[PDB]
């Protein structure tokens, strides 16, 4: 379970943050865990506030409204209260341009999700600077500190999980389906072993697919299997992927047999949204086959294995690399450059392959790969008459050898592929929001779903993987604020409220850092006892419980600040001035990394400042 | 600083104008001094410790 | 060339004062007080540990009732006892950790301190309210501040680094009077018994004696080799005492307007850093940076006696009105009270 820090914590965080430039508007509001907070403190703190942010959420809602009579109602409601409304009581700060941007397209019965824009940016003015402000003077900017400390705090083991049964199997590893324990949301672990990486040298596949996953699991992809997590053990790399028990479609090619036409387009869609969010960030695929996409619970779709993907916003490859039956022929050539291109002529070949159970190069089970080499680039493929036209202009389209023939290379991307008469009687708005239904649902508890047709390590090796743990903030935020977020404000805030009625009554009201010219203080231990400190401009006083500080070091007496480590566990270092040495270790690794800063800016500072002063400095004895 | 060098002789002009005495005068004003109040001086004529705060004195 | 036949005014000028003093120079206070008996054996023992500061100690001020004393200190803070039990009076926390000075007022009812903070500021003992609070800060310097004492409830001097004092009106928080002069950093200054002139030394090796009304420097006295950290009248109002980083003290005469003696010993290495008179004058007290405090006999340079008390220097210390006893206060943490 997840323990939130104390109130105090709030001293060395907002430092952290400042140092980074990470307590501005755009940068807090932006962010899941930090908008929530600060529209809790508009709605129930600040009366000028809460029109701006009731406003806001209302527009936001607007966004989401599928058809376009849902629109035009919501619209009028929206003008009605928030702008008509306002601008009676002589209470609307928004401009006549905002106005008449709204009023022009209702007038005109035009409700497209956009209408409310010139809104959306004119709240957020007047909400950044004095609300922001007060926001930061506020409890939720207290808690937002104590939220983004447990964040910068992340350190995850097998113990952080509750592992379930298998749920896939592949060359280098083997996929199982885990719960995780402080906020009970169901991942999928993907554990990797690292003796078969090196012996199989597949070191860059391993690699390439953390940096790649890294770059597609932001901004919510229903159609791909995205991380919130990457980690190590002695022995294992473990990412934490989106949850998919429904096994693969090569397995589900072998027991459904063949799709139709009808069942392989909803394939097709969601696999088509799944490559066009990869392009947008400039990654290319490759590697698309049946094989490599994925069911849930519900047989929708994602796709699966990111290692012989490659990022082309630098440098365009070259290599082919993918499986034989579906590359492109730009990509089969050596010495010649492709982008997105080559998952087009993909998809088309995995296309046909679901309709006709062979890639259709493939022509007789023959494991020949330089046949079906030469069928790629010399044959157009023949399309069976049971195949519809509307069927063939699309597959003719995606296998055209040409890369300046093919659908999808053109210029417009996945949108000529989407126009495609193939595709014309679906609303891609309902495929990304999954609202089609699913062909197959896979049967319950199926043995052997996802399955594939498959010496020591020094520091050497593991040097490698050192900068792999990894957390996607935007994931990690969203999983709290879907769990255990709210209830755990409120655990939190009963807490707070009866150590203010315990510290009230004992007599320690009054806080030593006020009034003064303290620079950072917090809780730390030294040898281990753990006592609370205080950094002045000269000194670094401590106190027990209860009392006030009657112990201190100063600034003058420091001699250096180092980082050691002691009892696999990393360490402040100070030595003092006649070779004494203390010791100090922190509650987490964004306290640690501060207070080294601080310590050593207060010292180099004080000792220039002491040099300076007659009075102050060491004489000659 | 033709300005400034040029007020360092008037201050000096003020300074040197003054009546001056002898020091066999001064030390024997001082050593006068010191000889009339010595009696007066706890430093160098102890007084009972029952009226010294730091001693002995218990009412206060 | 008018900056090289003032540059040569100058020289000439100063040798003119050199002439009318030594003119006045015809015995020496060693002889003038050769016949009168030595002073004794001065064992002044500790009589009062006083333990508070959680740091160096670097001033102190007795109050006129001879028993509540302000010290102030690294640790940021002032503390006021009562010498006579120990007591603690008041605990000022500070708005600055760079405190460098303390004074205690004539009546009893403000206490003032100040550092690099560059910034003198009264503090009210007898609120209204009850509670010791800032009345008055007192901003104007443009460097620390490194002593300051009061004349009354509404007026106090104070010396910066900034090279200069300055007469204030705590009421109005401005600078009735400014006193430019020395060429250095101004480290300590006393006022006369009449508290119509007052003293002050620097870092420039010279003290320089003001007038509080005209405002001007009506004698400045040279002679020390290095800085002088501390300075004191003599109780009559007619001479004072110095004390400087080249280990030795100098006794000055206002009248006779130069140097009449030197406290030192080849011994004596260290620099002092604060100075003292008994109540009649015959003592001169001295603390110092080997952690000692030198008695000196005022009138036959004898050195009369030693306190050794404290593990670090000696930063501070002065005797109380009534004379009854001495205090000092070390970069030990500690005050000490001693007779
Ligand atoms: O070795 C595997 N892939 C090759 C590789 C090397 C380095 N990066 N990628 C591998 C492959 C599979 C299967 C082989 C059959 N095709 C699908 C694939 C992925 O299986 C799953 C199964 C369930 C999943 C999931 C992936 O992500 C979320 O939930 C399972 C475990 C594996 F370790
Ligand atoms: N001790 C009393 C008078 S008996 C007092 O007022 O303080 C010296
Ligand atoms: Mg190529």
């Amino acid at each position: 379970k997840i323990l939130l820090p104390e109130p105090s914590i709030r001293s060395v965080m907002q430092k952290y943050l400042e140092d980074r430039g990470e307590v501005t508007f755009e940068k807090i509001f932006s962010q899941k865990l930090g908008y929530l907070l600060f529209r809790d403190f508009c709605l129930k703190h600040l009366e000028e506030a809460k029109p701006l942010v009731e406003f806001y959420e209302e527009i936001k809602k607007y966004e989401k409204l599928e058809t376009e009579e849902e629109r035009l109602v919501c619209s009028r409601e929206i003008f009605d209260t928030y702008i008509m409304k306002e601008l009676l009581a002589c209470s609307h700060p928004f401009s006549k341009s905002a106005i008449e941007h709204v009023q022009g397209h209702l007038v005109k019965k035009q409700v497209p999700p956009d209408l409310f824009q010139p809104y959306i940016e004119e709240i957020c003015q007047n909400l950044r600077g004095d609300v922001f402000q007060k926001f930061i003077e506020s409890d939720k900017f207290t808690r937002f500190c104590q939220w983004k400390n447990v964040e910068l705090n992340i350190h995850l083991t097998m113990n952080d999980f509750s592992v379930h049964r298998i749920i896939g199997r592949g060359g280098f590893g083997e996929v199982y389906g885990c719960r995780k324990a402080d906020t009970g949301k169901m991942y999928a672990m993907k554990c990797l072993d690292k003796k078969r990486i090196k012996m199989k040298q597949g070191e860059t596949l391993a690699l390439n697919e953390r940096i790649m996953l890294s770059l597609v699991s932001t901004g919510d992809c229903p159609f791909i299997v995205c991380m919130s997590y990457a980690f190590h053990t002695p022995d294992k790399l473990s990412f934490i992927l989106d949850l998919m028990n429904g096994g693969d479609l090569h397995y589900h090619l072998s027991q459904h047999g063949v799709f139709s036409e009808a069942d392989m387009r909803f394939y097709a869609a969601e696999i088509i949204l799944g490559l066009e969010h990869m392009h947008n960030r400039f990654v290319v695929y490759r590697d698309l086959k049946p094989a490599n996409i994925l069911l849930d619970e519900h047989g929708h779709v994602r796709i699966s294995d990111l290692g012989l993907a490659c990022d082309f916003s630098k440098k365009k490859p070259h290599a082919s690399v993918g499986t034989h039956g579906y590359m492109a022929p730009e990509v089969l050539q050596k010495g010649v450059a492709y982008d997105s291109s080559a998952d087009w002529f993909s998809l088309g070949c995995m296309l046909f392959k679901l309709l006709r159970g062979h890639s259709p190069f493939r022509q007789h089970k023959t494991k020949d790969k330089h046949e079906i080499d030469r069928m790629t680039l010399t044959m157009a493929v023949e399309l069976p008459d049971s195949f519809s036209p509307e069927l063939r202009s699309l597959l003719e389209g995606l296998l055209q050898r040409d890369v300046n023939r093919r659908l999808g290379c053109l210029g417009r991307g996945a949108q000529e592929v989407k126009e495609s008469p193939f595709f014309r009687s679906l609303d891609w708005q309902m495929v990304f929001l999954q609202k089609y239904p699913p062909p197959l649902i896979p049967p319950r508890g199926e043995v052997n779903a996802a399955d594939a047709f498959d010496i020591k390590l020094l520091d050497s090796d593991q040097e490698l993987y050192r900068n792999f743990p990894l957390t996607i903030s935007e994931r990690w935020q969203q999983e709290v604020a879907e769990t255990v977020f709210d209830t755990i404000n409120a655990e939190t805030d009963r807490l707070e409220a009866r150590k203010k009625t315990k510290n009230k009554q004992l007599g320690h009201e009054e806080d030593y850092a006020l009034g003064k010219d303290c620079i950072m203080h917090g809780y730390m231990s030294k040898m281990w006892q753990r006592r609370y400190f205080y950094l002045f401009p000269n000194r670094l006083e401590w106190r027990g419980e209860g009392e006030a500080p009657q112990s201190l070091l100063t600034m003058e007496e420091i001699q250096s600040v180092e980082e050691t480590q002691i009892k696999e566990r990393k360490c402040l270092l100070l030595k003092i001035r006649g070779g004494k040495q203390f010791v100090l270790q922190c509650d987490s690794d964004p306290e640690l990394v501060q207070w080294k800063k601080e310590l050593r800016d207060a010292y180099r500072e004080a000792q220039q400042l002491v040099q300076r002063v007659p009075k102050m400095k060491n004489k000659p004895r | 600083s033709i300005a400034q060098a040029r007020k360092l002789v008037e201050q000096l002009k003020m300074e040197a104008n003054i009546d001056r005495i002898k020091v066999s005068k001064a030390a024997a004003d001082l050593m006068a001094y010191c000889e009339a109040h010595a009696k007066e001086d706890p430093l160098l004529t102890p007084v009972p410790a029952s009226e010294n705060p730091f001693r002995e004195k218990k009412f206060f | 060339s008018e900056l090289d036949q003032l540059r040569q005014e100058a020289e000439q000028l100063k040798n003119q004062i050199r002439d009318a003093r030594k003119a006045c120079a015809d015995a020496t206070l060693s002889q003038i007080t050769n016949n009168i008996d030595p002073v004794g054996r001065i064992q002044m023992r500790t009589r009062r540990t006083l333990r508070g500061h959680l740091a160096k100690i670097y001033a102190m001020h007795w109050g006129t009732d001879s028993r509540l004393l302000v010290s102030a200190s690294q640790d940021g803070k002032l503390i006021i006892w009562d010498s006579y039990t120990t007591n603690k009076v008041h605990a000022i926390p500070l708005r600055s950790s760079w405190v460098m000075t303390c004074a205690y007022a004539p009546s009893g009812n403000y206490v003032a301190c100040g550092g690099l903070d560059n910034i003198c500021s009264i503090y009210n003992l007898k609120t209204r309210e009850g509670n010791v609070r800032v009345s008055r800060e007192l901003a104007g310097h443009t460097g620390y501040l490194s002593c300051c004492r009061f004349l009354d409830d509404n007026q106090i001097v104070t010396s910066s680094g900034d090279t200069t004092c300055a007469l204030w009106d705590i009421e109005t928080g401005q600078q009735t009077t400014t006193f430019t002069g020395h060429t250095g950093d101004v480290m300590s200054l006393s006022l006369a018994p009449d508290t119509r002139l007052f003293v002050s030394g620097a870092c420039d090796a010279s003290a320089k004696l003001w007038d509080v009304r005209e405002g001007m420097c009506r004698q400045t006295f040279t002679g020390h080799e290095s800085d002088i950290n501390a300075i004191c009248f003599f109780p009559n109002g007619n001479a004072f005492a110095t004390g400087s980083d080249d280990a030795t003290c100098r006794l000055f005469d206002l009248r006779a307007d130069q140097e009449l003696m030197t406290y030192s010993h080849d011994n004596i290495i260290c620099g002092i850093t604060s100075v003292s008179f008994s109540k009649s004058g015959r003592l001169l007290l001295a603390g110092y940076d080997d952690f000692n405090c030198n008695v000196w006999d005022a009138l036959k340079a004898d050195r009369a006696g030693v306190l050794a008390g404290h593990d670090n220097r000696v930063s501070c210390l002065g005797v109380t009105d009534d004379g009854m006893a001495v205090a000092t206060g070390s970069w030990d943490s500690f005050l000490k009270i001693w007779n």
